[PDB]
RNA sequence: UCGCUACUACCGAUUGGAUGGUUUAGUGAGGCCCUCGGAUCGGCCCCGCCGGGGUGCCCUGGCGGAGCGCUGA
RNA sequence: UUAAAGUUGCUGCAGUUAAAAAGCUCGUAGUUGGAUCUCUCUCGGCCGAAGCGUUUACUUUGAAAAAAUUAGAGUGUUCAAAGCAGGCCGCCUGGAUACCGCAGCUAGGAAUAAUGGAAUAGGACCGCGGUUCUAUUUUGUUG
RNA sequence: UACCUGGUUGAUCCUGCCAGUAGCAUAUGCUUGUCUCAAAGAUUAAGCCAUGCAUGUCUAAGUACGCACGGCCGGUACAGUGAAACUGCGAAUGGCUCAUUAAAUCAGUUAUGGUUCCUUUGGUCGCUCGUACUUGGAUAACUGUGGUAAUUCUAGAGCUAAUACAUGCCGACGGGCGCUGACCCCCUUCGCGGGGGGGAUGCGUGCAUUUAUCAGUGGUGACUCUAGAUAACCUCGGGCCGAUCGCACGCCGGCGGCGACGACCCAUUCGAACGUCUGCCCUAUCAACUUUCGAUGGUAGUCGCCGUGCCUACCAUGGUGACCACGGGUGACGGGGAAUCAGGGUUCGAUUCCGGAGAGGGAGCCUGAGAAACGGCUACCACAUCCAAGGAAGGCAGCAGGCGCGCAAAUU
């Protein structure tokens, strides 16, 4: 029902969800407390980290990973999977000889939170370093800033 | 001779590796043992260590963990109804994690109503037979008869456990690893995750 | 390989022990101990090579063996024991006392110590941790762990070891103005007063220092061991102060102090 | 444009033979894991020949035998 | 195999006739692009925290960069190549130091070069009002 | 020491190449008196291997009934020295070679807050409320009887040990803490009623394990951390809570001091593993690749020391490509480095240090902290030794040495 999409059921695993309550509970609110938590480094928890729905394991802020290594960023390119982007990287490559650099690119795939929603592509991401989430990600994204054609 | 290395696979571009080694023991994996349903046996093996894995084959018992009451008691474990990788497993009766089992009631029910002094999934001729008269009929000092009607307020349950508790059957939800620490201890369903695993296996016929 | 090491080469060897080129082609190899290899001094380099009271390497086993040897105050009987920082070698059959202390140059030296010095020793506080039905614990550089610690020690500080029962008498904190010792990098072995702790959170701490001549100098905040309260170091320090001489005066040092000769 | 001696390589019949590398299909030594199996080796019983102790009964020592006994390896 | 080879050319070659400019034009990627613009808020003892500002390239400093080799200091191996020794009449020494590209940390500079910042003002700074959630101190404790 | 010189024409000035010139490395010829250091079967064949050696080990301190010696004194459990054999530990290091291998190895830089770690060093080890002044059965060495042409092959019979293999208490021990809870007592109320104490009875109690729930001593830049509380579990292929040895000897039948072995867990040390960022030679007569059979991602699990398509089920249709993917090649193990050099460069780096790999070619295991180990085992393919023809045993890219190969490399 709007996060019970899949075939097992989608649960938050801190939070226990069954209290008992009383009849100024079941009559108050049906009140689902959320876990959150703060990324160390000076990255704000987004709203939608602490008033969403979603439920993901691999969300930064939500989740069970913890960011710790290099933080890097990049410029999106293609959102076509389910909940991971593919960024690229750019830099200048200094050849000796020539005393001249040459342009460069690398690309990552990075985990996308749920709390980011409305992103379009072409705009720079902040991405940290996590464990491994599958084969080829290894970054969760941190904070997304608009490309500077927006309003 | 499982393998579960990540070098017998493609790059990210679709590339072949050409491997830089054979298979190191390290990098080793052994057979599923599937823990079924049946009268305790348990291998155990040796791992990286010098370490116990306790490999469990069959499994009959477990203890599981009424959330909501705060209660645990160590019950039978009947059937799986549903699993949420593979159906095919179900079939089989193969005992997973996350797999949800038919328990048996009886030791909450002794439970509940020793703590409660109310019938607890009775039938409504109520043959109540005269050794569980003196626990829901006990004779009560003066502190402790108003300390049993002050715990029977709050006494109520949802109506979705107590037809489970007519029949004798809860549904509950293996959370440890079976054939990794040989026991499948786990929780009793409640609430949101009852109706929506019970609704699951209502469509699955 | 599979599975670990036993053996040092030579030329593999840390550069502060100066062994020669041409003696061997293995090196003495460290025993797991409460020292790093590559911060250690093995008791068969101070018999043999530093102290030449042995002259090869089976005179250090007949030395050891007899039991003439404590390192901070236990009998020692390996000739590889890694001694290291701060630790007390008593001979008791010549009457010496030693202390292992860098000098201004990134080695050890012999510092011969006074018997009343000798009865402690100070560590550095690496991590502190509760556990065990709620008992606080120290882990110290020599792996040293002191339970039941004083609660206004924390990490990066000081405390001074009694070493003949093992107890804490009385600490150091991390503070500005505290005399401290680098133990590591390129400016190992130099004394200086701490001017400033720079914080970057999620890397290391940078930890800028002063001499005692206006030579400043930074280090990471690992390579930082609080010595003394205020400037009063309490310890006892080598011949130089660890104040660190530029090679110009270093040679104008020994240009002078040659003709005091006749 | 048009005359002598030799080499390099290819085509080259011969459906000439021998051996590698990729896969199609079939087969599959040996180890490990599971479900069985149970050659053998004990132990506890039960009687029989019997001592002592306690008081016809119990515990002990030597054995012997039998049972599809009932357990362990 | 290296220099000689400015006969592979970044420094630093050639292309009318000696070997060589595509038949002509359009064109995406690449490469290259004209002038212009002179650090502060809440705390601790005026001096430190915390924030920056649009993001970088550049440059300078720092710390981290295995030893051996290379450079280089000291030392009459009988000289030297070496070595890490030695010297004085038990003492006095030494076993330095530099270099260690690119990438990654750090701190100062702000010229050059890229880049933002409001143009149907859902713009800045002010004090004014409303709507929703809500801190935890306040009523000697106690609901 | 920032260099040039001969060669095209009847003569000239050029383009331009040939040729000289100087190092440095492999071979080789001729020659070779002294003295100091010093490489050395890499290139071709990661071809093949006679013979011999290269891995073993005992302190006072695990097990001594070998007269094998000798020694008190001969009822003296064991004087001692001690082969053997059991037990423990090592043999996973060192040595050799460079066939593989091209984002792989590797180098610098980070991470384990995603994991194991024999050992060493420090902690902890009456924290558990429930025969011990000492437990049980075998087995070598030894004695004795044999088999086989043959092996570091072993079978049967008779004895006997343990720090091997097992089983298993007491003591601390008086209690305490949580649930229960007959009963008793107190205050107030006329009383009902309300509130507060004591309490016999039964149950569970530590630290590790596995699940669930609660509250928020010490910490980090950030924990789903560290501790705390509660309810339960705790694997017969069992988790700790010592049936162990030595030396001096004792203090008032008890109380002992120094050690040696152990030991779950924690920390440390030595590592290992898996990751992050950046970097490599030639080729387009290699321009599209990957995806049935995992290719990229999501969910749930299986496995694994753990993080992950590692693997399985169900889904989504993605992922890389002129910034040169994918494929092929390399007379490619990568670095530290070496030769040459005005400045820039170019080429080499099998080779003694660090890291990888591999023991004829693939594959699978046992043991163990650590091996997919080859001076371990089991197969298969390739060679090949003995044989009495039934069988048995192999692995020099260790040190020597031999053959072969070759231009090309030392002493059994």
């Amino acid at each position: 029902a709007d996060i019970q999409t899949e075939r097992a059921y989608q649960k938050q695993p801190t939070i226990f969800q069954n209290k008992k309550r009383v009849l100024l509970g079941e009559t108050g609110k049906e009140k689902l407390p959320r876990y959150y938590k703060n990324i160390g480094l000076g990255f704000k928890t987004p709203k939608e980290a602490i008033e969403g729905t979603y439920i993901d394991k691999k969300c930064p802020f939500t989740g069970n990973v913890s960011i710790r290594g290099r933080i890097l960023s990049g410029v999106v390119t293609k959102m076509k999977m389910q909940r991971t982007i593919v960024i690229r990287r750019d830099y200048l490559h200094y050849i000796r000889k020539y005393n001249r650099f040459e342009k460069r690119h690398k690309n990552m795939s990075v985990h996308l939170s749920p709390c980011f929603r409305d992103v379009q592509i072409g705009d720079i991401v902040t991405v940290g370093e996590c464990r491994p989430l599958s084969k080829t990600v290894r970054f969760n994204v941190l904070k997304v800033t608009k490309a500077a054609g927006t309003k | 001779g499982i393998s579960r290395d990540n070098w017998h696979k493609r790059r990210k571009t679709g590339g072949k590796r050409k491997p830089y080694h054979k298979k190191r023991k390290y990098e080793l994996g052994r057979p599923a043992a599937n823990t079924k349903i049946g009268p305790r046996r348990i291998h155990t093996v040796r791992v990286r260590g010098g370490n116990k894995k306790y490999r469990a084959l069959r499994l009959d018992v477990g203890n599981f963990s009424w959330g909501s009451e705060c209660c645990t008691r160590k019950t039978r474990i009947i059937d799986v109804v549903y699993n949420a990788s593979n159906n095919e497993l179900v079939r089989t009766k193969t005992l997973v994690k996350n797999c949800i089992v038919l328990i048996d009631s009886t030791p909450y029910r002794q439970w509940y109503e020793s703590h409660y002094a109310l019938p607890l999934g009775r039938k409504k001729g109520a043959k109540l037979t005269p050794e569980e008269e003196e626990i829901l009929n006990k004779k009560r000092s003066k502190k402790i008869q108003k300390k049993y009607d002050e715990r029977k307020k709050n006494a109520k349950i949802s109506s979705l456990l107590e037809e489970q508790f007519q029949q004798g059957k809860l549904l509950a939800c293996i959370a440890s690893r079976p054939g990794q620490c040989g026991r499948a201890d786990g929780y009793v369903l409640e609430g949101k995750e009852l109706e929506f695993y019970l609704r699951k296996i209502k469509a699955r016929k | 390989a599979r599975g670990p090491k036993k053996h040092l080469k030579r030329v593999a060897a840390p550069k502060h022990w100066m062994l020669d080129k041409l003696t061997g082609v293995f090196a003495p190899r460290p025993s797991t101990g409460p020292h790093k290899l590559r911060e250690c001094l093995p008791l068969i380099i101070f018999l043999r090579n530093r102290l030449k009271y042995a002259l090869t390497g089976d005179e250090v086993k007949k030395i050891c063996m007899q039991r003439f040897i404590k390192i901070d105050g236990k009998v020692r009987t390996d000739i590889t024991y890694p001694a290291g920082f701060m630790d007390v070698i008593s001979i008791d059959k010549t009457g010496e006392n030693f202390r292992l202390i860098y000098d201004t140059k990134g080695r050890f030296a012999v510092h011969r110590i006074t018997p009343e010095e000798a009865k402690y020793k100070l560590c550095k506080v690496r991590k502190i941790f509760v556990g065990t039905k709620g008992i606080p614990h120290l882990v110290t550089h020599d792996a040293r762990t002191i339970r039941y610690p004083d609660p206004l020690i924390k990490v990066n500080d000081t405390i001074q070891i009694d070493l003949e029962t093992g107890k804490i008498t009385d600490f150091i904190k991390f503070d500005t103005g505290n005399l401290c010792m680098v133990t590591g990098g390129a400016n190992l072995g130099r004394i200086g007063v701490i001017t400033n702790r720079e914080r970057h959170p999620g890397s290391f701490d940078v930890v800028h220092v002063k001499d005692a001549n206006g030579n400043s100098f930074a280090t990471r905040l690992s390579n930082i061991f609080v010595i003394g309260k205020g400037n009063k170091p309490w310890i006892s320090l080598p011949r130089g102060k660890g104040i660190r001489l530029t090679i110009a005066e270093e040679r104008d040092k020994r240009l002078a102090a040659k003709q005091s000769s006749g």
